[PDB]
Formats: structure tokens, C-alpha cells, sequence
């Protein structure tokens, strides 16, 4: 089947392109049940399931297969000052991944940035408490990358504090160095 | 004599009498923080070297085999025999241990069961 | 195969006292995310809340630092929303709280209050 | 497309020593997904790890305030599992913090104790 | 900090060092009522919570069946770990119960006899 994107129900209005399976139950017209299901793709080639249930269960709700392609890998400190070039435009995702490290025992983690709903600014945020059985010692990290454009990101500021358990006072304990926040790879990622 | 810190293991009370040269020695006060026994976490256990009744969690080591935490009674009079009691926080059980003047701790005894 | 379907989309302010519908029960999902942002510094993000293993809370944490060379404070964002019905959602709890580094002391810096914690859209998500 | 696999359930609590077997390596993933719950006021979250770009610690780190109108506390929750192979897991750690807002203080309020932080399910995913 | 009062349970000694905004925790610190273990009666065992080394006569309920007081040596520590140990003041058998930081109070356990 080929279905044109100003018929009501499509998916965010554009012409889709696929399959349909269509049978009644035990293969009765006459008595039974009718069930249905149909896969289909997109003009940007994004995977959706449709459903219909039989027993007048009915229409089951529009199913987006999550779709993710890498936009870019390497190591990028938040401590640096260079700008990275996307693989593709982040206007074509509806979210996006960042894998992230930072100083402390060597934590490792993501973060998600819903693309078409922020300030521009990828913020890290993350804190570190001392691994043993008497400190009481916390460290916290933050930083943000913006986007010069829609293909790039470039490092903002990083920043760490340390407050320290035994005098009870916090102290700057890095401004804009490397080696405090890092991110490993970006991910663009398509969802319902 | 008063400690100046905010730490509650560090915070101490102490009196004596003075007569010339002469004094009692300093009688050492142990208060409750919080009106609880105060906490040990992350020592050997054969490090504590005070009297009292610690709520002991976390020892890196010298514990009875498979005893995580618990209440120790420990005792230490002026020669530096130790009576130590140790009672465990999940069971209920008591381990014991023992120093003479002139020794270390012994392993620990258990309490006897049915 | 990972699949999304919005459940809600606008602007939930935690520190409102309204509650928004949902386009489906949350009994049909596994999980669900949110994007929400946080006041200080303008920060966006998202959340997941798995719908199986759940006190029917969804919870936002969150903690911003001073954003200069010298600031060593600290600020902390905490509040939730309940799920009145299997098909709505409506804020319950907003707080946030300062360490402050001038001073070395902690305050509560809000209870209650709009400008805190927002929601701008609630995904319904089905997974293994 | 972005697809997910069921690798353990149960109730993995950070305060317990035991490693668990998972059903696949974790080579075949991406990336693992644990929905996690904390002590404090039945916190309910997902924590995500990509196994690739890791130390091998599946950390888990959270927060709670004070749910009232008067206290300024802060509560730190810390711990990690390790992989001692590509098929199990095992919790190294856990630990928590309190930031006293009366006398603007820091101790250690837990170490390896049970019932702090608790892991319900691992999920194996793959992403592009 | 000093409570004022003539009631013998009610009158309290704390103290703490100070630091700007800071402050150790309160030590609240236990005295002996004419230099005796303090008296309890009329209640349920169970209620009690301070730590200390009470005398127990006449409870209401919670005591261990047949013992009719006793001393009661109860620990207890910050995340609410508890440790009550009865003594029976007519056979001398200990009775211990325990309360784990998200339990109750387990029932009593006798000691050990032939």
C-alpha cells in the first residue's frame, strides 16, 4: 500500500509506503472476528506498526519504532574551546544522546536533550561523595555545550566545587580546566 | 576543658580538680550526640581504644567472620585490660573478646546456641 | 522493537495545582519520558519513570552551581507530580533548596512555588 | 532501530554482596538500561549506561530533600555495581551523606547497609 | 543548654561548640538520679526509646510473659537501630529484642540453659 499525507492519521503529515495483513479469525467471514496490521515507512524513512484488534478490542494506539544514528564520537572536554561538526542536522531528530565520564571514580553515564524543546544549551550536571566508611566529603561538576548551529557543539564553560567534610566549607575546585566533564559521542535519535 | 570543633567524635568534655602542682587526673565526659550511641564506620574495629557504646557498621576489619555491624560494649581499665562485647545487628548474637596488659585482642568467641 | 506514543504535550509547571489528561491509560505502557526544564540557568532534559516498578510518583531531581569563576554555592531542585487517575497527571510537591558558599550555610530557598521545575511533554514508551 | 532484551529481574539491593548471572553478555548491547529506586520518599527512576564507553562500574548516584515547608538537609545516595564477567553483576558499594541544615554540617549517615538503593531489572538495549 | 525542670526524666544537660553558622550536634548528656538507674512504670515497655539503663516495674504490657521488672539496658543509634536487653529482677534471666531502621521491635529472646 501507498497512502497520500493529507489523509487523516497519518504520520506527522507526510506520504507513507508499505504492507497490510488483513484475516478473520479461524478464517471465517461470515461469523469471526477481523483483525489487522500494517507496517509502514515515511518519506524520511522512519519504521511505524499499526494494529487492529478483533473482538472489537479495536484500534490499538500509533507505534513509532525509536531510530538513532550517530551524529558524532571522539573526546570532547568541556574543558576545550574547539567546536565538533554533526554528521547530520539535528533538525532531522527529535532527540538527542550524549555519553558522559566525569573525574570522580570514574563515573560514566548518558544524558538526553529533547531537541525541539530546549534552550539550546546541553547541560551536564553530576556530584561525587567520598568512597569510604568515615568521610563526609562531596564534590559537584557542571557544565553546558551550546550549538553554534544546527551541525556543531562547542564547550560553554565547565566548572567542579568540593565541599569539604571536615572544615565544612565548599571551595572552587576547578574553573573552565579539562579533565572534569567529557562526552564521548552524540546520538540523534527519532521518536514518537 | 572544652574541644573547639563541630565533629562528634572530636567534641569532648573534660574536668579535674587542681591543687598546686597536684590534680586529679582529667575525668573524660562522653555525651550522646543526638541523645544516640555514637557511630564507627570505616576502621578496624581493634582501632577503637575508648570506653562506651558504639553503634559499629561498615569496619574494615577485625570483626567476627560474617558479623557486618552492631552494637560494642567495650571496656578499658587503667592498666589496659580490655573487655570487648560485641552484639550483632541483624541476629541479636554476642561475640566476645579479650586484652591483657601486656597482649593484643583475642579472636572473638560467639555466644552458644540451641 | 522500542516504541514511543505521546501521551501528553504543553507546559506543566509543578508549581501549579492543575491537573492535565493523558490521550491514553498508563496501563498500555511500560515506561514513560518526559522533557522538562529546571530553573537555574535555564537547563532542559529529559526523565523516565518506569510505570511497572513505581511508587505512582513521578519525581524530577535536579541541582544547578554557581555559574561564575569564584561562587561556590550550590542549589537544589526536588518535586513531583501524582497520577489522580490511571489517565491524568497533577502536581503534588515543589521544593528547592541553597547551600550557600559565601556563608557556608543551607536554607530553603522555595516551597511551593511556580518557576521551579516544568514538564513539556509526557511519551508513553513500550520496550521489552 | 533501537531494540531491547530483558536481561535479569528481581530486586538487586546495593546493601547485598551477591553477585547475579545475567542471560546474554553484555557485549551484545550498546548500551543497559536498570530502573532504580531510593529510600528516601520511594523514589522511582531509570538509569542508563552505555557498556562500550565505561570504566565497568554501573554507578548509581541520587539525592533527596526534605519534603517540608522547614528543614534545609540534603540526603547523598551513592553506590555502584561491577562486572567481574560480560554475564553477571555485582554491587561494590553503597554509601549515604546528610547535610545537617541545623548546625550546616556533613556526615556519613549509611555504609553498605541494606534497603538505601535497589535495582528491579537490567535491560540490554542496541542503539545506532 | 539546661531544661528546667524538678521532674528527674525531664531534666537534661546538652551542649555543643559553634562556629559561625555551623555547629557540632547537641551531646546530650545522661545523669543519675540520686546517683540511681532512673525508674520506669505504668507503661508499655516497648514505648521506651532514649538509650539508657533503666529499672522497669509494673509495665502495662511488652514485657517479656511472667517478668514483672527488671533492668532494661536500651541502645539505640541514629538511623533508629535498637538494642533492648531485660534482665528479670526475680530469676535473672536476660530477655533481648531488637528493632532494625525500617522494622518494629522483634518479640523477645530468651538466654541460653541447660
Amino acid at each position: 500500500f501507498y497512502c497520500q499525507g493529507s489523509i487523516a492519521g497519518t504520520p506527522k503529515g507526510r506520504s507513507i509506503r508499505g504492507t497490510i495483513q488483513v484475516d478473520y479469525d479461524k478464517c471465517d467471514p461470515y461469523r469471526a472476528n477481523k483483525f489487522v496490521k500494517l507496517l509502514f515507512t515515511d518519506t524520511e524513512g522512519i519504521p511505524y506498526t499499526l494494529y487492529y484488534g478483533g473482538y472489537n478490542q479495536g484500534w490499538k494506539p500509533l507505534k513509532q519504532s525509536e531510530t538513532s544514528t550517530l551524529l558524532w564520537k571522539g573526546t570532547l572536554d568541556f574543558g576545550s574551546t574547539e567546536a565538533v561538526n554533526l554528521n547530520d542536522s539535528l533538525d532531522n531528530y527529535d532527540l538527542i544522546e550524549v555519553t558522559y565520564w566525569t573525574r570522580s571514580a570514574g563515573h560514566f553515564s548518558t544524558k538526553r536533550l529533547d531537541i525541539k524543546n530546549t534552550s539550546n544549551l546541553l547541560y551536564i550536571r553530576d556530584f561525587n561523595i567520598s568512597n569510604d566508611s568515615t568521610g563526609s566529603s562531596v564534590d559537584f561538576f557542571e557544565g553546558y555545550c551550546t550549538f553554534p548551529t544546527r551541525t556543531s557543539v562547542q564547550p560553554g564553560m565547565v566548572k567542579s566545587i568540593t565541599l569539604d567534610g571536615s572544615t565544612n566549607t565548599t571551595k572552587v575546585a576547578s574553573w573552565n580546566e579539562k579533565e572534569r566533564i567529557k562526552v564521548y559521542n552524540i546520538m540523534g535519535i527519532n521518536r514518537g | 576543658l572544652y574541644t573547639l570543633s563541630t565533629n562528634n567524635n572530636q567534641i569532648k568534655m573534660l574536668y579535674r580538680f587542681v591543687s598546686g602542682n597536684s590534680s586529679s587526673e582529667w575525668q573524660f565526659i562522653q555525651g550522646l550526640p543526638s541523645n544516640k550511641n555514637a557511630v564507627i564506620s570505616g576502621t578496624n574495629i581493634l582501632d577503637i581504644a575508648s570506653p562506651g557504646v558504639y553503634f559499629v557498621m561498615g569496619m574494615t576489619g577485625g570483626m567476627p567472620s560474617g558479623v557486618s555491624s552492631g552494637f560494642l560494649d567495650l571496656s578499658v581499665d587503667a592498666n589496659d585490660n580490655r573487655l570487648a562485647r560485641l552484639t550483632d545487628a541483624e541476629t541479636g548474637k554476642e561475640y566476645t573478646s579479650i586484652k591483657k596488659p601486656t597482649g593484643t585482642y583475642t579472636a572473638w568467641k560467639k555466644e552458644f546456641e540451641p
